């Protein structure tokens, strides 16, 4: 049965046809484990990143792409964050790269912080109830989420959900849990974050956060000892 | 000439000047992430792709750190990636089969020149298909290019012999024999190679 023909048909994206012990005491311990949200509204562009300490475990960078829209942030704009300055010197990253040239330069982005990416994770959106680039050769219908590790050392790397209404720029929460099954570390970091994008066990940067709680002293209180090496999948 | 062609080869000794020129080409290359008829990362990037096409569409299937390394090859070659094309792997019942479990497979699609007449945006860039035998790419990636482009010409890298198809050439070492109909090829063929043989 061809899904691409049928998509040639009748305009249902082949994604639409994808049907379908128990992995929740990890979840229950993500949850105690978890910090205090925190989130501090910041114009990046104009911020020096390195006033963010301590360094990260886990950095999840989202900027407001133009083609999310069909102040926007040019991949020039991006390459310019200083995300090396803030990482720690083993800890992840997730780059919401898009679709389009993203793709490649998301990659370079990767590389000039010092990462090399270890998985391609692909946000695939139907359009049940719906049924273009210049450069575009087909019709895009799928996001990417790069992630990359740098120093030494149950999920698929697929998110399946429907497209989101026009004019909305959320990425799926699905990611949040792909990112804190793997157990990281306890310091994550949510680059462009938003009011709706705040999350335990998160600290949230972005320019249209309306309140700020951030407090650097007491950020870094939550990982003294003894629970500095701490996963956030584990008893505290 | 229309009907399926292939030649038995070393894709890295083939003079590929006498196959002509292609408004698709593909390649599912046996990359060094060996066993067993692998290229190295220098032999890849040697392969003399750009005499291939003049305009038209490069697809290179890619995993691992093929990922960044296809897309130094297709840059290297001359293509710019304007597209990537995903394949969700199911099972018969429509279910999906390091850090992560791998469910898709991923597919570079690139462009060199001003390729004109093709129909772009009649299929997205999400393909769900029954996987098969190992390796062995999903035939729908075939509808897809021949929607894309129809009639035209292609040519198809590191095939197997269930990859054959119409209007393409199919080069790969596993292929039985020389098969050419397309008689400018025949011609340059057998100039090229008037004792069949394809030596280094
Ligand atoms: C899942 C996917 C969609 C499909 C699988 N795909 C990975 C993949 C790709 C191709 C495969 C394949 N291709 C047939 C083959 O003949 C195999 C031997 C090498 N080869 C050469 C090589 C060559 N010179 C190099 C040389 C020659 C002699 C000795 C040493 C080196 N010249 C022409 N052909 C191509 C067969 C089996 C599995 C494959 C898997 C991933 C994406």
């Amino acid at each position: 049965n061809d899904y691409c023909q049928h998509f040639v048909d009748t305009g249902h994206r082949p994604q639409n046809f994808i049907r379908d012990e128990l992995i929740r005491l990890k979840d229950e311990l993500i949850a105690k484990s978890n910090t205090p949200p925190m989130y501090l509204q910041a114009d990046i562009e104009a911020f020096d990143i390195r006033e963010l300490t301590p360094k990260f475990d886990v950095i999840l960078l989202e900027p407001p792409l133009e083609e999310y829209y069909r102040k926007c942030w040019t991949w020039d704009d991006i390459m310019k964050l200083e995300i090396d300055e803030i990482a720690a010197p083993r800890s992840f990253i997730f780059l919401w790269c898009g679709s389009g040239e993203g793709l490649d330069l998301g990659r370079v982005c990767l590389r000039k912080w010092g990462y090399r990416r270890c998985e391609d994770i692909c946000w695939i959106k139907t359009n049940k109830n719906n049924p273009l680039d210049p450069k575009a050769v087909f019709q895009r219908t799928k996001e990417h989420c790069l992630m990359g590790i740098k120093g030494t050392v149950v999920d698929i790397d697929l998110i399946i959900t429907e497209e989101p209404e026009i004019g909305n720029i959320e990425k799926p929460v699905e990611i949040f849990h792909i990112i804190e099954h793997f157990c990281l570390g306890r310091r994550r970091l949510h680059l462009f974050g938003r009011d709706s994008t705040i999350r335990p066990g998160w600290l949230t940067v972005g320019p249209t956060l309306t309140n700020s709680n951030y407090n650097a002293e007491t950020y870094a209180s939550y990982f003294s000892a003894p629970n500095s090496y701490l996963t956030g999948c584990t008893e505290e | 000439l229309f009907p399926p062609q292939w030649i038995c080869c070393d894709i890295r000794y083939l003079d590929v000047s006498i196959l002509g020129k292609f408004a698709v080409v593909m390649a599912d290359p046996p990359w060094d992430i060996l066993p067993y008829g692998t290229l190295t990362d220098d032999e890849m990037r040697r392969l003399n792709i750009p005499v291939l096409q003049d305009d038209g569409f490069l697809f290179l299937w890619v995993t691992g750190r093929a990922m960044e390394l296809g897309r130094e090859c297709l840059n290297l070659w001359g293509y710019e990636r304007v597209d990537e094309i995903i394949w969700v792997k199911t099972n018969q019942l429509q279910r999906i089969i390091h850090w992560l479990n791998h469910g898709k497979e991923h597919c570079l699609v690139g462009v060199k020149g001003n390729p004109q007449g093709f129909n772009q945006g009649l299929d997205c860039d999400v393909i769900v298909a029954e996987v098969r035998s190992t390796s062995h790419k999903p035939d729908e990636i075939y509808g897809m290019i021949e929607r894309l482009s129809p009639g035209t010409r292609k040519i198809e890298l590191f095939g197997r012999p269930h990859n054959v198809q119409p209007n393409w050439i199919t080069l790969g070492n596993q292929l039985d024999g020389i098969h050419l109909l397309d008689p400018d090829v025949v011609a340059r063929f057998k100039q090229r190679y008037p004792d069949g043989i394809i030596s280094k």
